Order: structure tokens, then sequence, then C-alpha cells
């Protein structure tokens, strides 16, 4: 369902 | 939020996402209190009956999102857990007496027109509002129906004087609590829902026209069914130690 | 200190669609 978070969050 | 309406933008500037990282998924929800500290349920983080403990590592902090699945490019800050804090006498084996934490953040987020805390209310503005029949607002991206929003959902709610409360349940209230909801009688519906948890049920102060978090979503029993209300977390109860933690932990 | 106040309400002296409700509830 989620749209990709930037993985600079992790 | 069931029967609830979508949000304005910058309606609820504290309104904060606890988001998991694997599965990226909607854990929960929590409000802005501080440009370094969220306020939300304690059974987000615990709840031994479920295997739910979650440590600071898991979790990431959405602030200013209205969008619920979308990453809100320039928009939304995403914020890191530097350490959870959970009330020593939450109550989890028996009724979520005192279901309340906090959240200190890595870093500061910055405010915006989309991310602003909200208050934490005095014993003075307290008494003068939380009273049955005044209503507060209850907002979060959890279940449509005891389904899923595409955006920030909101209602407004009427307090239920405290023996209609204890006559809608089974269930032990204490004065941690209050209780939230229209009355089968009243016409008019909508509650909170699954996924809404942790979120914040606000009032706004017709005295210095400032908003107020005066609960927080906990629990109930299905979401809006006639004759059960909504029960929060009473935030005013618990401020000493919520100001003992922040005090503590600067 | 700050607290509480919506840049997009409050600070321009917006209202929200149904913080009216509130306050008449305000008895
Ligand atoms: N206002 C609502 N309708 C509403 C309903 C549910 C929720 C979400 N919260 C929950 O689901 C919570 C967390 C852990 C178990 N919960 C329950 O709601 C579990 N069911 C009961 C309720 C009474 C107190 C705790 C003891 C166990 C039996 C949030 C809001
Ligand atoms: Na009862
Ligand atoms: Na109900």
């Amino acid at each position: 369902d989620f749209e990709e978070i930037p993985e600079e969050y992790l | 939020i069931v029967e609830g309406s979508d949000a304005e933008i910058g309606m609820s500037p504290w309104q904060v996402m606890l988001f998991r990282k694997s599965p990226q998924e909607l854990l929960c929800g929590a409000s802005l209190i501080s440009d370094r500290w969220v306020l939300t349920a304690a059974h987000c983080l615990l709840y031994p009956p479920w295997d739910k403990n979650f440590t600071e590592n898991d979790l990431l902090v959405r602030i200013g999102k209205h969008s619920r699945t979308r990453y809100e490019r320039n928009i939304e800050k995403i914020s890191m857990l530097e350490k959870i804090y959970i009330h020593p006498r939450y109550n989890w084996r028996e009724n979520l007496d005192r279901d309340i934490a906090l959240m200190k953040l890595k870093k500061p987020v910055a405010f915006s027109d989309y991310i602003h805390p909200v208050c934490l209310p005095d014993r003075e503005t307290a008494a003068s509002l939380l009273q049955a029949g005044y209503k507060g607002r209850v907002t979060g991206w959890g279940n449509l129906k005891e389904g899923q929003p595409s955006v920030l959902q909101v209602v407004n709610l009427p307090i239920v004087e405290r023996p209609v409360c204890k006559d809608s349940t089974r269930i032990r209230i204490t004065d941690n609590m209050f209780c939230a909801g229209y009355k089968p009688d009243e016409g008019k519906r909508g509650d909170a829902c699954e996924g809404d948890s942790g979120g914040p049920f606000v009032m706004k102060s017709p005295f210095n026209n400032r908003w107020y978090q005066m609960g927080i979503v906990s629990w109930g029993e299905g979401c809006d069914r006639d004759g059960k209300y909504g029960f929060y977390t009473h935030v005013f109860r618990l401020k000493k130690w919520i100001q003992k933690v922040i005090d503590q932990f600067g | 200190a700050d607290c509480g106040l919506r840049p997009l309400f409050e600070k321009k002296s917006l209202e929200d669609k149904t913080e009216r409700e509130l306050l008449e509830s305000y008895i």
C-alpha cells in the first residue's frame, strides 16, 4: 500500500 | 476513523504518523508537542498479548502528512527515535490504564505550514473543557469501518458522562480515562478505530483560541457501535509524568 | 509558546470548516 520512502531514512 | 471527513490541509499540523520500517506500514497515530517530542499511546509500542514491543530502531516518525500512503515530497518530515519512554504503570494486563508514551526524536523537526505542535492543558484548561457534551476532535489514518482512507480523516465527538461510559462496558474504567462519542439516541455518529491508536483528541480553548490535546486514542469495543464509546487516555491526569520525563531527559 | 496555533488557520485568522461546532458545544 505505501509509496517508497527515501532509503536515507532507512 | 469512522463516519469522519477528509482533513483540510494544515488542519492538524501536530498529527504524527508512527510508521514501520520493514514491512513499511502505518503503525499508529501520535502527536507533536515540541520540536523533539512526540506523544502517543503506550500500546503502540508495547502490548505483550500481541507480541508487540517495538524498539526505537524499529520505527520512524512522519510529521506534516496528509496523504496516508504517499511520500509527500517537500512537505512531510520523517524522523528517527533516540529513546522511547513508556508510563511505568501502563496497565496492559487489565484495562490499558495509563496508555501513554513519549518518543524523543534524534534531531529537531522544522516547523512549517503543515508541522506545528499542539499544547498540553493546564489543570484549569482541563477543568474548563473536560465536560460532558463539550466536543473534541479526533484525527487519524485508521480504519473507516469496523476500509483504508486516502487522506487524514477528522471527526468531532461529544465527551460523555462518566456513568454512561462505565455503563457501556464491562471493563473497569479509570480516572486516567475518558470516553467520547454520540449516544445512539443523538442521531449523528462517528468514532476512532483500529489504526488511529496513539492519535490525538483535541479541543479548541474558547479563552485563548489555542488547540489543546486532552485525550489519546486508546481503546474501544468495535468501532462506531450503538451505545459503545471511544476511550481516550486523560492527558492532563498523566501530565506530571510527561513533564518529569521531559524535564529529566531534556 | 506558539503551541496550538495553526499556521494555515489561527495564524492567518482563517477558520476550518467545523471548528465552530466545538465552540457552540462549549455551552
Ligand atoms: N474508539 C474506538 N472505537 C477504538 C477502538 C480500538 C482502538 C485500538 N486499540 C486497541 O485495539 C486496544 C489495544 C490493545 C487491545 N485493544 C483493544 O481495544 C482490546 N479489547 C478490549 C478493550 C479494553 C481494554 C484492554 C483489555 C482488552 C480488551 C482504538 C479506538
Ligand atoms: Na459497566
Ligand atoms: Na458508539
